RNA sequence: AUUAAACCUUGUACCUUUUGCAUAAUGAACUAACUAGAAAACUUCUAACUAAAAGAAUUACAGCUAGAAACCCCGAAACCAAAC
């Protein structure tokens, strides 16, 4: 039982990769994900 | 009636005194009631942040005493007899089961006993730090000069609300001339409030000002600080400890 | 590391230069903190550089989402679907500007 | 029952008629009908400075910072100080209202 | 190596408690108080190292001087051995002569 | 490197150690945890005041005060005292 919160945090992300990569989730449309505005993306498509 | 304060001591001719807006805590809208003239050599010294660093670290270290301790290989219980003969057994050579290389042994270079970090900066250096800190608050509009600390009501809520109205910082440091004479109304209010910390004039320190956003100084305390710090320059070197009788020292 | 790593052949996305050159960078997202020393350099980037970059590249949708944050992060999305994120912690405006221009190209 | 007045804004825009207010204020303070070279007049007198600066603050709504109080040697310095505007809009507020190109979008989480 | 499988509990520090808020007050008691008390007099610690600093050998000898006669037999024996070890180290060993 | 895991080409384990060479000679089956440079006389650097510096005793023909900056680990055959 060592000191600190950081070493656990880096490992918690290591656990994240193990779970996600071994058992990937079903694909989700980019709309559901953050940083989406329909009109702005449509404008960029033409440009 | 404009409350006007002027320096009791002699300002250098070339320097021009700094000025501040005297305020009263009695009323919410009593923002400005008088004008003050602050000695330039106290409130206008050259800006140097290394001295603030020097004093700030001093206010951290000299008090420090660390009580961490680790036994050495001799203070560890046991480990008197030699575990086994040097040769014939096919193992490395050890002279005590309590050595730095052994589980349960004594630490090699660990903390030993209580340690002290006591040192004092020169008298002028620490006094100079107070002068530097005073200007920094003044220029950054964090220092408010008040005639007296009298407040209309002891309710803590009034003091917190007043600070927001006058745009003071969240943490306020209040300095009064002497501990004994401080008004009772302020005593009740400040005690209930964590951020608003009230200290006497003699207890002024650089670290407190750095931790606290704004600083409220009473008029007599400003005069008290002005004399004390400006005495540090234009003085001789002590023939004695200062507490002993002196011709011209209080 | 050559034998210890994957490899490929030179390739493009959709024959980029055969017809009309289409910009591959699709989106850049930057998260910042109002009051944080580490993101100070990135705050300068948003004040001045971001506006110039947005007009210069009009095919890159730019999202700026200041939030209470510990590390500023830039996420780059390309048209082929590849994602790339680079940490901008305590980087000056000069470093970010040079870094962003690599992503667009 | 002390009721805190509503918080005041810390932004100041110089009025167009600032000159009329200042000249009238100087006349009222000393009653000399604005002697020529009024700007050059110094504020060395403690009472003079307090009456002038305090009166302008009440009307205009902005007061000289303690840090800048000492440099108000003359009326001209006081006049210049009020002329410069004071903005409370953060640098972010300029970006939001800057009308940035459509491809650039900003969302404020605070 | 091995690392924790769960995040440790959050550590919350109250920076406006009475001890932290008033830390440092009266550090200038002397210069602002007509030098009635030296600031060293405000230190709370072992009697033999209030307002004093030294290396371990000096620290060992100073602990003996103040409380040498009020120490337990085993503690005093260990202190004596600790002094003799340090003496031969600092006065007979080291890279520089 | 390669279309291709292997074939083809290139390549005399590591540390310590010997002369600045090893195909030597020491040490290591592997994993986890533990396991060895410490002090301020002189010097350099940074500030405060300055024929003076230092919060009593100290030093001074620009000094004086404060800060930072340093010197390991394991292992005998033995020797003495007192019990058993
Ligand atoms: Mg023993
Ligand atoms: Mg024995
Ligand atoms: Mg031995
Ligand atoms: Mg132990
Ligand atoms: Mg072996
Ligand atoms: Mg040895």
């Amino acid at each position: 039982v060592k000191k600190g919160f950081r070493a656990a945090f880096r490992f918690q992300k290591e656990l994240e990769r193990w779970r996600l990569l071994r058992c990937p989730p079903p694909p989700v449309r980019r709309s559901e994900k953050p940083n989406w505005d329909y009109h702005a993306e449509v404008q960029a498509f033409g440009s | 009636d404009p409350v006007l304060r002027k320096c009791e001591l002699r300002i250098p001719v070339h320097r021009r005194p700094v000025q501040a807006w005297v305020e009263s805590l009695r009323g919410f809208e009593q923002e400005r009631i008088g004008l003050a003239e602050l000695h330039p050599d106290v409130f206008a010294t050259a800006p140097r942040l290394d001295i603030v660093h020097q004093v700030a670290i001093w206010q951290r270290n000299f008090r420090r005493i660390s009580y961490a301790n680790t036994k050495t290989r001799a203070e560890v219980s046991g480990g008197g007899r030699k575990p086994w003969q040097q040769k014939g057994s096919g193992r490395a050579r050890h002279g005590s089961i309590r050595s730095p290389l052994w589980r349960g042994g004594g630490v090699a270079h660990g903390p030993r006993g209580p340690t002290s970090y006591y040192y004092m900066l020169p008298m002028k250096v620490r006094a100079l730090g107070l002068k530097v800190a005073l200007t920094v608050k003044l220029m950054q509009d964090d220092l408010h000069i008040v005639d007296s600390l009298e407040l209309p009501t002891a309710d803590p809520q009034y003091l917190t609300e007043l600070a927001q109205y006058r745009h003071w910082g969240s943490s306020v440091l209040l300095v009064d001339l002497t501990h004994e004479e401080m008004p009772k109304n302020v005593v009740a209010a400040t005690s209930g409030l964590n951020s608003f910390n009230l200290i006497p004039a003699v207890g002024l320190n650089v670290y407190s000002m750095l931790k606290h956003q704004t600083l409220v100084l009473t008029l007599p305390s400003v005069a008290f600080l002005e004399d004390k710090l400006l005495w540090q320059d234009s003085r001789y070197t002590p023939l004695y400890p200062f507490r002993l009788p002196y011709s011209d020292f209080p | 590391t050559g034998r210890g790593t994957s490899s490929r052949f030179l390739t493009s996305v959709l024959h980029n230069g055969l017809g009309r050159y289409v910009q591959q960078l699709q989106r850049l997202s930057l998260s910042l903190s109002r009051d944080a020393p580490s993101s100070r350099g990135a705050r300068e980037f948003v004040e001045r550089e971001v506006t110039d970059f947005a007009r210069r590249n009009p095919g890159v949708v730019v999202y700026v989402n200041p939030r209470p944050c510990a590390m500023p992060r830039i996420v780059a999305e390309y048209l082929n679907g590849a994602v790339r994120e680079e940490n901008v912690n305590s980087k000056s405006v000069e470093e970010i500007k040079s870094l962003v221009q690599k992503l667009a190209d | 029952v002390l009721v805190c007045p509503p918080l005041r804004s810390r932004a100041y825009t110089p009025p167009s008629d600032l000159q009329s207010r200042l000249e009238s204020h100087i006349k009222e303070v000393l009653g000399s009908s604005l002697p020529n070279n009024w700007q050059d007049i110094s504020l060395d007198d403690g009472h003079m400075k307090f009456r002038l600066l305090a009166g302008l603050a009440d009307g205009l709504g902005h007061a000289v910072p303690n840090s800048r109080l000492h440099q108000m040697c003359r009326v001209r310095d006081v006049l210049d100080f009020y002329n410069v505007p004071v903005q409370d809009k953060s640098k972010f507020d300029e970006l939001v209202a800057s009308n940035l190109p459509p491809n650039l979008k900003i969302s404020w989480s605070y | 190596a091995f690392v924790r499988l769960t995040l440790p509990p959050p550590k919350v520090v109250d920076r406006w408690n009475e001890k932290r808020a008033l830390f440092g007050v009266y550090d200038n008691i002397g210069i602002l108080g007509n030098f009635e008390k030296h600031p060293k007099e405000l230190i709370k610690g072992p009697v033999w190292l209030r307002g004093w600093r030294g290396n371990e050998l000096q620290r060992c000898v100073r602990k003996k001087k103040f409380v040498g006669n009020r120490m337990f037999i085993e503690d005093l024996h260990n202190l004596n051995k600790r002094i003799s070890y340090l003496y031969k180290h600092f006065n007979r060993h080291g890279k520089y002569r």
